[PDB]
């Protein structure tokens, strides 16, 4: 409705990626929901480490031949020219990273997966979030999801890696004994 | 030798401070489960002074 | 490990028949030795003692 | 119940084992005392294995120590196995001591439970 | 917790698995009941303390009756193959020491000399653990397959099957013996040594002492069967093995004879001094007495009865010493 | 050259020995399977009643190989929990369904009015059948595997049994001793073992199970007679016709891992490898 706050309205990119990875690992998300998102993920990676390359000659034809750039080139040492070129390319790279069409597509795919999760488990989608490690990134969690997809949807499934189909026992969780007591320690 | 004496004294000191929380196991025959119960302790006052 | 030779025999009936102080139960005289009016017996009836 | 004094005989291994198996399985023993002996048995078992394994690792390292590695085989073997023997003995002694201290606590609890100590009453 | 514990914690888990009773710990993990009595902590502890000897009995039952498994046999004889695998090389060097030039490189003609010759190379591939993988392969080949094809057999059938399989796998034994005795490390591996022997002496040179090995294996099998049964004939079998040991010494000398590893050619192996026939008798007997082969498949009725009776006697401790003899119970 | 010849000879010898071993195992397994099929087609189930229902004959004598694939019949009440093991039947993916089956109940409480003690239940694992991965959600908790056994016609049989402790009384005055007995017939089969190369490996933490681990199945369900559970399990076999799980019949009971087909495939592979090694050695 655009006025209802989704449960993940405050999550960061790392938190969203970890939620998707945990949902897939816990067999809440099937391998049939990933192939689009995963694809976008790969494109996003190519959209990150290729842009400076794509931006290196283009500027040489568009920006670095302008009057200000030529003035810098002709009236300043070669090291300052290198500094100007590197600073311009790095600023363009940062702007691309913040505002990239493929980054937007990846975020949309993650949002669709989170919407599917909310449609499946309801408000318990918030239970997929945790206190993530500080230096683990959204790309790292996406790569872990891709690795899990390759393990499950490929060879060695059932030999080296757990299968995607769960075989958990059928019990009544209301009456089945639990490991943790409500307040005390039990043995 | 001082390190050895330090470990021995710390071991005894830790035991003494561990006296004052009575932690026991209680069996619940209705639930057939053991639980960890915490309680206070009563002892002769000379023990507390020493 | 404890069941290796713990249960030698399982049939109480054979030991009862070969050792109890009662006359052999396979005798053919027990069919028409005495005469009773038993009426109609449409269900398996068992006799109790003493 | 046990005699007390300097001249008295210390608990022998057979007596300790008999008392342990009495406290574990006999009736006339409350559930708490038996649970104490059971917890003694469970926790003590780690230390014998831990001592033996740590001694094995340390002896494997010591068999190649800078001076040990250049000794004749008999001296090298003795010096290499010394750490294993020391740590194995430490593990066994610690296991026995922990288990018997908890078992003797359970025995004292049983004696007080059945009032079998003179000069002890509620 | 993010960079070190993910690597340190598995080591601690392995240490605890080696130290803590795994069956009892796993039993304690499932705390609760689902309609049955005896699933509380006390009953689980009691059955776990009775489950040690039951598990020993079940392992022995699997070894005796069911088809043998390589892992079970290896774990049954783990000390011969993993830790003291270099003692096999020491014994081989001692047996072949009479013609092996080791007396001319910092070693004497005794067990200490063989130990130092083995340990001079190091503690690894060039030293103590040289041929250890070949030893493991030989154990997986000859004795394990002999157990597989004669599971519950009399001593004669055991000897027949073992002789057949030792004859089939003998070239591996020759290669292992040659790899044991190259102090200078001429051979880079089993395949390289076999190739050199075949190229320089032909295929038939891999069967130098096969008959001596077969006869000594017959004697050793008889001794092992007498040991497993616990009979009083253990000393007679030890005397028989002591008498047959020169066959093993001659086997090793014939195996290493023609190669450049030895001073004496094959025709000169029987010209060696007679006093050297019992080269490593006492060390070999001590090593086999300490870590002898444990083939529970080949255990006879007496051995099975002895083991199971020992377990049953060990199961008699689970009762109160001060148990009242009650009239009604 | 010479090294290649030596390697080829060693490989040929090893593969020829492997082929010979697999051929002999194939012959033995085919003979035993023919014997098993004949015995099953005889169809004379062994009634497990009385003392045999408390401690089972394959537990008491510890001879499961003498009782393997063996027709038995036993009565009791299934427990609610179900266990799923990943398996393929007739070339399609599915799950084997196991349920606890209480064949004897023991009551050890003498303070009946003061205390309501839980009974000591002796149970065995029964393989109810096979359900495909699509219909695993169609297996119901506490479902009716078999219709309950008919009430006996002898009025003296309505008391608690001496050994099993079961009362075949539909209207029992003792409410706490009221039991419903269903009678199943199946074949005794032994438990399975781990074989990673056979893709029979189970991750207990993740809930993925590929082989029948009777020890873990007994521990997780908090069952009592863990040893008598680990010894073997009974695979339920319906008489002639087999909705979920689909029970096994006299011709479609779950095949063991070691099969004559498997050993024939191994023999063919090893014989081909040995022949190729010898051909290459001859060429060189
Ligand atoms: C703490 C020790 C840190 C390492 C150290 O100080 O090494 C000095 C030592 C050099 O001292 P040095 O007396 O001048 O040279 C020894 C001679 O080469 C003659 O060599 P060596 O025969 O004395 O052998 C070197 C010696 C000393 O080396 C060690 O103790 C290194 C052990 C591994 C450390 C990691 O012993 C060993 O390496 C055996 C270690 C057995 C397990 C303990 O370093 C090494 O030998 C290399 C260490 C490489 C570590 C990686
Ligand atoms: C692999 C081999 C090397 C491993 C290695 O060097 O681990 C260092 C190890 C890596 O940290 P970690 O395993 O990710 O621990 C995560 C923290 O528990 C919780 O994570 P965090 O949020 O504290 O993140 C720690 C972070 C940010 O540092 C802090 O927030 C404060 C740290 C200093 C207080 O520090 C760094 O990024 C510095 C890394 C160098 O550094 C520490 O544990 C830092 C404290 C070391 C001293 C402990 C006693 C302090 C009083
Ligand atoms: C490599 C060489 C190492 C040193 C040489 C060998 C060890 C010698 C002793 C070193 C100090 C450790 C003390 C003993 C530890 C022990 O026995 O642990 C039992 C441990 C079993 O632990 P557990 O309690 O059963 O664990 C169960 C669960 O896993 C528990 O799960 P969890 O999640 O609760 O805990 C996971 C993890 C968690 O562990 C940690 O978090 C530890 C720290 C992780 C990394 C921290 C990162 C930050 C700092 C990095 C270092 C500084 C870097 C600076 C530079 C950076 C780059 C610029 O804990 C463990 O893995 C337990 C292992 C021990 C942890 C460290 C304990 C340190 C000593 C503590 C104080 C002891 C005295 C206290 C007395 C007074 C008390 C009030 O056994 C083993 O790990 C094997 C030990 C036996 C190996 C041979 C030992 C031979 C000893 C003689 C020396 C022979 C020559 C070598
Ligand atoms: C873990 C690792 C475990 C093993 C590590 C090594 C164990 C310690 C070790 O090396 O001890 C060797 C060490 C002697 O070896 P060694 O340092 O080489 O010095 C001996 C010379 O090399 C010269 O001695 P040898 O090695 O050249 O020959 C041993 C010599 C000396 O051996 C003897 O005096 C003992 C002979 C015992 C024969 C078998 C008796 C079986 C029971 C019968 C009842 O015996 C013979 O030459 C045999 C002649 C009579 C044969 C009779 C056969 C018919 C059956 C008669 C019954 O043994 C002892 O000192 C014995 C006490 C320990
Ligand atoms: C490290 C780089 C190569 C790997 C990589 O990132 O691959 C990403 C993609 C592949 O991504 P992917 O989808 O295959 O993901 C696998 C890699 N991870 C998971 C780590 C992201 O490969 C490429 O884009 C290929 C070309 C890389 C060229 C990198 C040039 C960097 C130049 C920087 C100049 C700065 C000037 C200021
Ligand atoms: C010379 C060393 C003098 C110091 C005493 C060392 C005692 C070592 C033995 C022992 O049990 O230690 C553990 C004990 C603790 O084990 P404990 O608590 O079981 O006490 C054992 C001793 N009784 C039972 C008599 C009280 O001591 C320590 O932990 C002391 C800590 C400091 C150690 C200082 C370094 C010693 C280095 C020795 C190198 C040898 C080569």
């Amino acid at each position: 409705n655009n006025l209802r706050l989704k449960p993940w309205f405050h999550w960061t990119d790392e938190e969203r990626s970890h939620a998707i990875f945990s949902a897939y690992e816990k067999r809440i998300l099937k391998s049939e929901d990933l192939p689009s998102f995963l694809r976008a993920n790969r494109i996003n990676n190519v959209s990150t480490w290729v842009f400076p390359l794509i931006a290196l000659p283009l500027f040489n034809q568009s920006i670095f031949k302008l009057g200000f750039a030529q003035r810098i080139l002709l009236t300043r040492p070669a090291i300052e020219w290198h500094c100007f070129k590197i600073a311009t390319v790095a600023a363009s790279w940062l702007a691309w990273l913040n505002f990239s069409p493929f980054y937007r597509k990846l975020e949309n795919e993650k949002e669709y997966l989170l919407d599917t999760l909310e449609s499946r488990i309801g408000i318990n989608v918030l239970d997929l979030n945790d206190a993530l490690p500080r230096w683990t990134t959204s790309q790292e969690y996406n790569r872990r999801t891709q690795q899990l997809y390759n393990q499950r949807n490929g060879f060695f499934a059932g030999l080296l890696y757990p299968q995607e189909e769960s075989s958990r026992p059928l019990v009544d969780i209301a009456s089945f004994p639990k490991n943790l007591h409500k307040e005390k320690l039990t043995k | 030798l001082l390190l050895y004496i330090l470990w021995l004294e710390f071991y005894q000191f830790y035991h003494i401070l561990s006296f004052y929380g009575n932690i026991n196991w209680a069996f619940d025959y209705d639930e057939y489960i053991w639980t960890l119960e915490l309680d206070t302790r009563r002892t002769r006052l000379a023990n507390n002074y020493i | 490990l404890s069941l290796i030779n713990q249960y030698k025999s399982l049939n109480l009936s054979s030991s009862i028949k070969h050792n109890a102080p009662f006359i052999n139960r396979d005798l053919y005289v027990f069919d028409d030795l005495f005469s009773y009016n038993l009426g109609d017996i449409t269900t398996k009836k068992s006799l109790f003692n003493d | 119940m046990e005699p007390f004094g300097t001249d008295e005989r210390n608990w022998t291994h057979e007596e300790k084992d008999i008392i342990t198996r009495f406290l574990k399985y006999d009736k006339h023993v409350n559930l708490k005392t038996a649970e104490m002996v059971y917890s003694a048995e469970v926790e003590s078992a780690y230390f014998g294995k831990a001592g033996a394994l740590a001694g094995g690792v340390i002896s494997a390292l010591f068999f190649n120590f800078p001076i040990v590695r250049n000794l004749p085989i008999i001296r090298r073997s003795v010096i290499g196995v010394l750490p294993f023997l020391y740590c194995y003995t430490w593990g066994k002694n610690t296991q026995e001591e922990l288990r018997w201290l908890k078992t003797f606590a359970a025995y004292q609890r049983f004696v007080v439970y059945h009032g079998q100590h003179c000069k002890l009453w509620v | 917790a993010n960079f070190v514990i993910p690597y340190l914690k598995p080591v601690a888990d392995f240490w605890n698995s080696l130290c803590i009773d795994q069956h009892q710990d796993s039993l304690f993990q499932f705390k609760g009941q689902t309609g049955s009595l005896g699933t509380d902590w006390t009953s689980k502890y009691l059955r776990s303390e009775q489950d040690v000897y039951n598990h020993k009995y079940l392992q022995y039952h699997k070894r005796v009756h069911e088809a043998p498994e390589l892992t079970d046999v290896i774990s049954d004889n783990v000390y011969r193959l993993t830790l003291f695998a270099g003692v096999e090389r020491v014994l081989s060097v001692r047996q072949a020491q009479a013609i092996l030039k080791t007396q001319f490189a910092g070693a004497t003609e005794n067990i200490s000399g063989a130990f130092q010759t083995v340990l001079n190379g190091g503690i690894f591939r060039r030293g103590y653990f040289r041929g250890a993988l070949l030893n493991l392969l030989q154990f997986c080949g000859a004795p394990y397959q002999s157990l597989i094809w004669s599971r519950n057999s009399g001593i004669t059938n055991q000897v027949i099957v073992s002789s057949i399989f030792e004859a089939f796998f003998y070239p591996l034994d020759t290669v292992k013996t040659l790899i044991y005795n190259d102090v200078q490390g001429k051979y880079k591996g089993a395949f390289h040594c076999a190739s050199q022997v075949v190229q320089n002496a032909g295929w038939s040179r891999l069967y130098a002492g096969i008959f001596q090995k077969l006869i000594f294996n017959s004697a050793l099998i008889f001794h092992l069967n007498q040991v497993w049964d616990g009979s009083s004939q253990q000393w007679a079998s030890l005397a028989l093995v002591a008498a047959a040991y020169p066959l093993l010494v001659l086997k090793t000398r014939f195996q290493v004879a023609g190669t450049p590893l030895a001073l004496a050619t094959s025709n000169e192996v029987l010209k060696v001094n007679r006093k050297t026939l019992y080269a490593g008798l006492v060390p070999y007997l001590i090593f086999n007495t300490l870590f002898a082969y444990e083939f529970a498949a080949w255990h006879s009725s007496t051995a099975q009865e002895r083991v199971i009776g020992g377990l049953q006697n060990a199961m008699k401790q689970f009762s109160s010493p001060a148990a009242e003899q009650v009239w009604s119970s | 050259n010479v090294t290649g010849k030596v390697a080829l000879a060693t490989l040929g010898a090893l593969t020829g020995y492997g082929a010979f071993y697999h051929y002999n195992q194939y012959l033995n397994l085919s003979a035993r399977w023919q014997q098993i099929q004949e015995n099953i087609a005889k169809d004379q189930p062994f009634d497990v009643d009385g003392f045999d229902a408390k401690v089972y004959p394959w537990v008491r004598e510890n001879n499961v190989n003498d009782w393997e694939y063996k027709l038995v019949k036993m009565r009791g009440y299934f427990k609610d929990q179900r266990f799923f093991v990943r398996r393929k039947r007739d070339g399609k993916e599915g799950f084997l369904v196991f349920a606890p089956f209480v064949t004897a109940v023991e009551r050890v409480n003498h303070r009946l009015k003061q205390k309501d003690l839980l009974p000591v239940e002796y149970s065995v694992f029964v393989n109810l059948g096979w359900v495909p991965v699509e219909n695993k959600k169609d297996v119901e908790l506490g479902g009716e595997v078999c219709p309950p056994m008919d009430a006996p016609t002898d009025s003296t049989l309505f008391v608690n049994d001496t050994f099993t402790g079961f009362n075949p009384d539909p209207a029992n005055p003792e409410d706490t001793e009221q039991v419903t007995l269903t009678e199943i017939t199946g074949i005794v089969r032994r438990g399975e073992q781990q074989d990673i190369l056979a893709r029979r490996r189970n991750w207990n933490k993740e809930g993925i199970y590929n082989w029948v681990d009777l020890d873990y199945m007994g521990k997780i369900f908090r069952l009592f007679n863990l040893d008598a559970i680990n010894t073997a399990y009974i695979e339920r076999v319906v008489p002639s016709f087999e909705l979920y799980p689909i029970p096994a019949t006299k011709d479609t009971f779950e095949r063991p891992l070691n099969t004559p087909e498997r050993h024939s495939t191994f023999f063919n592979f090893y014989a081909a490898t040995s022949a190729l090694s010898f051909i290459s050695m001859l060429l060189l």
